RNA sequence: AAGUGUUUAAGGGCGCAUGGUGGAUGCCUUGGCACUGGGAGCCGAUGAAGGACGUAGGAGGCUGCGAUAAGCCUCGGGGAGCUGUCAACCGAGCGUUGAUCCGAGGAUGUCCGAAUGGGGAAACCCGGCACGAGUGAUGUCGUGUCACCAGGCGCUGAAUAUAUAGGCGUCUGGGGGGAACGCGGGGAAGUGAAACAUCUCAGUACCCGUAGGAAGAGAAAACAAAAUGUGAUUCCGUGAGUAGUGG
RNA sequence: UCCGGCUCUACCUGGCUGGAGGGCAGUGAGAAAAUGUUGUGGUUAGCGGAAAUGGCUUGGGAUGGCCUGCCGUAGACGGUGAGAGCCCGGUACGUGAAAACCCGACGUCUGUCUUGAUGGUGUUCCCGAGUAGCAGCGGGCCCGUGGAAUCUGCUGUGAAUCUGCCGGGACCACCCGGUAAGCCUGAAUACUUCCCAGUGACCGAUAGCGGAUUAGUACCGUGAGGGAAUGGUGAAAAGUACCCCGGGAGGGGAGUGAAAGAGUACCUGAAACCGUGCGCUUACAAUCCGUCAGAGCCCUCGACGUGUCGUGGGGUGAUGGCGUGCCUUUUGAAGAAUGAGCCUGCGAGUCAGGGACAUGUCGCGAGGUUAACCCGGGUGGGGUAGCCGCAGCGAAAGCGAGUCUGAAUAGGGCGUAUCCACACAAGAGUGUGUGGUGUAGUGGUGUGUUCUGGACCCGAAGCGGAGUGAUCUACCCAUGGCCAGGGUGAAG
RNA sequence: UCAAACUCCGUGAUAGCUGGUUCUCCCCGAAAUGCAUUUAGGUGCAGCGUCGCAUGUUUCUUGCCGGAGGUAGAGCUACUGG
RNA sequence: GGGGAUAAGCUCCGUGCGUCGAGAGGGAAACAGCCCAGAUCGCCGGCUAAGGCCCCUAAGCGUGUGCUAAGUGGAAAAGGAU
RNA sequence: UUGUGCGCCGAUAAUGUAGCGGGGCUCAAGCACACCGCCGAAGCCGCGGCAGCCAACGUGUUGGCUGGGUAGGGGAGCGUCCUGCAUCCGGUGAAGCCGCCGAGUGAUCGAGUGGUGGAGGGUGUGGGAGUGAGAAUGCAGGCAUGAGUAGCGAUUAGGCAAGUGAGAACCUUGCCCGCCGAAAGACCAAGGGUUCCUGGGCCAGGCCAGUCCGCCCAGGGUGAGUCGGGACCUAAGGCGAGGCCG
RNA sequence: AUACACGGCCCGUACCCCAAACCAACACAGGUGGUCAGGUAGAGAAUACUAAGGCGUACGAGUGAACUAUGGUUAAGGAACU
RNA sequence: ACAAACCAGUGAGAAGCGACUGUUUACUAAAAACACAGGUCCGUGCGAAGUCGCAAGACGAUGUAUACGGACUGACGCCUGC
RNA sequence: UCAACCAUAGACUCGGCGAAAUUGCACUACGAGUAAAGAUGCUCGUUACGCGCGGCAGGACGAAAAGACCCCGGGACCUUCA
RNA sequence: GUGUAAGUGCACAAGGGAGCUUGACUGCGAGACGGACAUGUCGAGCAGGGACGAAAGUCGGGACUAGUGAUCCGGCACCUCU
């Protein structure tokens, strides 16, 4: 009501009328007037610890790797010449699933723009690499150098 | 998000108002007059439900009399004797026998008669 | 917003190791002549604060 | 003879069936809100911002434009329909010899408005000077120009002598607007303190003066504490709701 | 480095000033403009951009379903007659600027050094004056005048130039630091009228901007200023030719349409509300309006037998019993106490914070955790500064499983996580030692209360700031106008 | 409209006051007392409720036992008074 | 028990006193606070409490012995009264 | 004469019996004492269902006890919307709305059905809420009650004929009558702003109707040396170069 | 001085203007300054009637109700009303 | 019945208050209240005093103590005591 | 006293247009009671065919205005040797 | 009679008298009372150094219960604190 249009003054005196009392047109129970308790601008960023958000990455990842969902491959399709159709030949050999999750370099952008446009597909770098998109994966598939730059990474 | 809640609001709406047809004026029409007398009507059935065995009892009752006084005995004396005699035959199914079979009545009123002592008026 | 603690029960209160809230005594500052040495003894130091008064005084203390 | 006995609906009530009003609900949207990332962060006396009045072949509103008036020139782009729109209809036409449309640069740009030739109830009244046109001449028309203040420069230098104030001329500039942010100043009260004045609210709101795209601050007459210490300023986080301050 | 001319004058020797090689920088705070050439550097228009007329079926229509293929650096988002990667705009991706503008680069050009620096020895001069400092009154600093430094305004007074001065929280000494009273200075920082591209566990027409619509409009107000309401036919107007009733409106036929139960009053089309029709009921009755029982009537579903019965269901309700509305607030209301005409919508414990307390849960664990910030087109990875725990007692110095008090080994306070066993003292309530067990916090997050905030919502009279108003009204100023007719009869 | 106009802003002024505060069921279930209060129609704490944790009959009832009282009643030539 | 007129549907206290409050149901004609009794729901089953059993109104114009003549019952004082 | 059990008087308000709840009761249906049965509650019991606490035994059944409830505390849930994920339905007709037939301890449910309708929805598991209204003399819209009720706006007064027209108390024409006549006439200013005129119209407006209109549409209409104003003058007062003050 | 020939600008000008067009939310019984001021009676711009001129001004038709309002008349009495 | 209608003073006595004419609470008070002329007191020696203004400046006043401002009183008569 | 009559405008009737405040409901009786102590709504009785029209105003503690008196709380303005 | 109100007590004396004295202390305080909290109250006993007493023992003001004022702020004296 106080960020509203207008609503400064009494409508009206307070006594006499047979009207309610009021002292604003933008008041909430008026059409027109403000939002008691409405929605405000807020960061729902929860400040979770490190240790819980790696601890639930590698469960992702030894849930998938104990049910034989991880692959590795050295690159998706050969150089320079993106071909979704080479990579969707290849993943179909890797696995018949829906929901895929790529692990690869920010540098291996043939294999990224090749697997892109998959429908399926979520592309990642490992350095990026989150429960969310593992869990909504039914399959991983990295690259050599990208797993091993997670391993890497998460070993010392 | 933001709720539109007639959706929601109707239902309870739509339950009272099937509930109150057969009622005058408003309590058939609108929800705020149909609510107020759900309340009380159903308030009354509950009371109701159960004053209904009163009621039922009492009309029992006056058969019995009625039937008990034509054969020549009070409905007092007539339970006294039948608890006497063993005969655990609720009201209920006196009355309908009162009604449609008077002569077994008669039986059961000469079986009170018989089990009531000689002097009723006595301390035994 | 930092909550802030109340200045005056910040100062006039105290924390022992176990938690204990604890209090100086009143009737002490003067008037002590007429006070017999058996009283002011009685109110020298500290005392732990009531159960009553506890929740108020942690309230205003941690804020 | 005595007794029993329906039958009425002027209208009403309940239910059902069909409708009407009304515009809820559901599903939408041409719109809006909060944000993000970039740009640009000023516009104005070469007359702004914002407007009045007009302007299309046809009445008005919005839009655009300005007596060159839904428009003119050039440079590109684009490519076949077009003559903005409410919103059609009529009547006219244009267009591959490239329209409409898009972008950039220019031109024109009435009148008001800082508004500035003077006046004025803003958008309308009256002019001077120069040049030019037009008239038998006066009238009339057009193009420029003509505010105030400051600062320079040149001439003059009152009472009055020095000389100055001032006056004349010329040149450069300002003037006003703008959502937020900034700097410097001024500075409440409701309120809270369960009263109230100190205090708080709050250096808030508001106001004033000023800017810039950022500002301000800034290169120690600083911090520090005996550490061979750090080494402009600003900002962020902590220190810390601490030390302290406080009817 | 070279040359020349001065260097009062010519003569030997000491400084300056021009020219020349060269550096050194530059449109910058560090001096200032202009000048060109020039960057597939950018912005201001855009352009290209793969792949299905696929079959069958439903349908008005395929963008649905089933099945076939195809592209994919393009399965982003929309549109198209219904969920379209392959129909369209487009997307990924790649191209594109004549001119203007902005960034550069190269140079012209400008400035400066270039007669220059190098490193040493002992005295006089200078090192920012109405300043500092001091006092008085004030401001602001955590600091509310307090012992009140530092900083700072006004008024007075008013110094020193380095063995000088200022600050190091009154002040003095020493020591340290610095060198005021002169100027400039980018970046990190704040913001968005406006422009472009995008996003939303944002609204979706009583919402969301007041404004999806004529919107700061209409309208209100003298004025400042206040300030609305109004969206959807259909896929396409194919927007109902024509006939009939009618003055028309409106309608009926006919037609369009998939549908007119889509007819510019138009998607769906609720309720209040208004009617019409059918069934039942009601005109001897005292009714919080219903409930329980229930006659009769009507309808319906089954059965048998053919209309009476049922494990029945419904609508009506004669009649009998019982029965004092809802809310609020109250000792207590049917209450003759409050509020509500009805319906539909809207309308009130929410959000932020490493906040506080408690609890749950998860992670780790005597450790836990990062904040800002950095890198990441993300939600991820770094980040040890700090924070909480880890030893307390004490006013504190300080001491330390002890410590404070106190003259005390003499008791008490607080603390030594807790428990177990033993031993010794006691039975003034139990203590003291030994051994052992060995201490559990922290950060996320949910919940409940709470703090600061509008803080569950509505509500004053009134306070303040800045402005609008004397076209009403009060008074005044200037200038004009009006006061039929009849009487009385002052001074002079 | 005047015992200090109006408008906007501060501002969602503050109100120990009034009103309102929207779905359900299950279990438990008060108080209207004390103290203090620029307090008395408010509030703090205690009392009373609930939940959780810990303890576990300590509660409560009855019987019996040990106890202190100065009421009822009675008495006053046992006091003070009448 | 105080205050009050040993008045108030008065007021102020006390009472391991109650009920209402926050408690329905039955009785008391109706009637929060009295009596009975503490409602988990259902039943066209039974026994009871308080209170009642001529009809309204369920149950008795009950039995026995007396009393009452005033409709006492189904309000009332000092006091009067073969 | 004593005490007692029943009685009498005292007795005495005002809407209406009205001091049994009523009828009526002494042929007690009144009082006392005994006695006998019965009625009578949501109490108790019986049969069945549910929930809470606890116990036992077994790794979910049985049993016991309990289950009124305001403020209030705790627990568990329904429904609405938006969403992550996974699934499912849908132009062979989703939602919403209206119903039928039903279901659940409750909020409520209906992947049961029809109708209407025309395009998005359901389910499970989590996440988040502008999440539930009957009340605030609440806000907005729509619609009722009063109610087809009051009123239809002065103090002058209308009438007849004829016409027009679909339609006339009201419009037009004529004739009468009446009203004003220091006005209810004529002209200006201020103010308004096209209301003027012609033609046309009649679903809004006009307090009825309406062929009429100050309403709607279109078009037309305002001609100045002398009128009222400026270009002439000044008053009050205002603005106010410079200026002073701040 | 005469004659001839010429220029005389800008705004307003319709219409209502004691009102149905202005201020009054309305076609509102209110308000709105100025100028003309006929006749007969009459002192007169009063008042009555009337001319010129303009209206019948916008819901009507009826009907002997009470009652209300506005006007009128009133026996005898004459403020007894109040 | 002759001012014929319309138009068009009611009058007298006394008291209180206020001298009077006027003004006033627009929208419940028109009055005995306010003002008034008249009176007294006080101030003011002049860009006075007083007032609006921070100041300048302005009014006072284009006035100058027979004037100006403020206060009280309120024609007039008799008076106005301590 | 003491009121009667006449007309007109309304009221009444017909036609036309067409509000309003109010409203929890409703097939809204009376008595004596009872009750938050003044009852259409409860008890016991009594009375009452249903629906309208004109009228009256006793009640609906009638409508209107969140009582102005009183008190409490808070304001405002005013006064003063606060 | 008990310093002083009243009550409870005191004759064993707590009442009256005399002598000596300063415990009308310092550090502490098991345990209790009372208790919303803050307040308040009693206290054996240990030590120090004392008074009285032959000694036992008593003495931390008064026969008891009232004779008083939180906190803030500041003052004074002392202190091996800062």
């Amino acid at each position: 009501r106080g960020e509203v249009s207008g609503g400064g003054k009494k409508p009206y005196r307070q006594k006499g009328t047979g009207r309610a009392r009021q002292g604003s047109t933008r008041a909430p129970q008026f059409t027109g007037g403000g939002t008691v308790h409405g929605p405000k601008p807020r960061d729902y960023s929860q400040r979770t610890p490190k240790k819980m958000i790696a601890a639930a990455l590698r469960g992702a990842l030894s849930d998938r790797a104990r049910n034989d969902r991880i692959h590795a491959v050295t690159e998706l399709v050969e150089g320079q010449t993106p071909s979704t159709k080479s990579a969707k030949t290849f993943l179909g050999t890797l696995t018949e699933n829906k929901k895929v999750l790529v692990v690869i370099g920010r540098t291996d952008e043939v294999g990224a723009k090749s697997v892109r446009n998959l429908p399926g597909v979520h592309v990642i770098s490992p350095d990026q690499l989150n429960t969310y998109d593992v869990l909504n994966a039914d399959d991983v598939v990295f690259s050599v150098e990208a797993l091993n730059a997670y391993i890497s990474a998460n070993s010392k | 998000a933001r709720v539109k809640r007639a959706l929601n609001a109707q239902k309870k709406r739509r339950t009272v108002l099937k509930a109150s047809k057969g009622y005058r004026g408003q309590r058939s029409r609108l929800y705020r007059k149909a609510k107020e007398q759900q309340l009380h009507s159903l308030t009354y059935a509950y009371r109701d439900r159960r004053a209904r065995k009163g009621e039922f009892r009492k009309l029992w009752i006056s058969r019995i009399n009625a039937a008990a006084r034509a054969n020549d005995i009070t409905y007092n004396r007539l339970i006294q004797g039948l608890k006497a005699a063993g005969v655990e035959v609720d009201r209920k199914n006196l009355a309908e026998l009162a009604v449609s079979d008077p002569a077994a009545f008669t039986a059961l009123v000469d079986v009170a008669r018989a089990a009531l002592p000689e002097d009723v008026n006595a301390p035994s | 917003p930092k909550a802030k603690t109340h200045s005056g029960a910040s100062k006039r209160f105290r924390r022992t190791g176990t938690g204990k809230i604890v209090r100086q005594k009143a009737n002490r500052r003067h008037l002590l002549e007429h006070k017999p040495t058996k009283r002011t003894r009685r109110l020298d130091g500290r005392t732990t604060v009531s159960a009553a008064d506890n929740s108020r005084i942690n309230k205003l203390l941690n804020g």
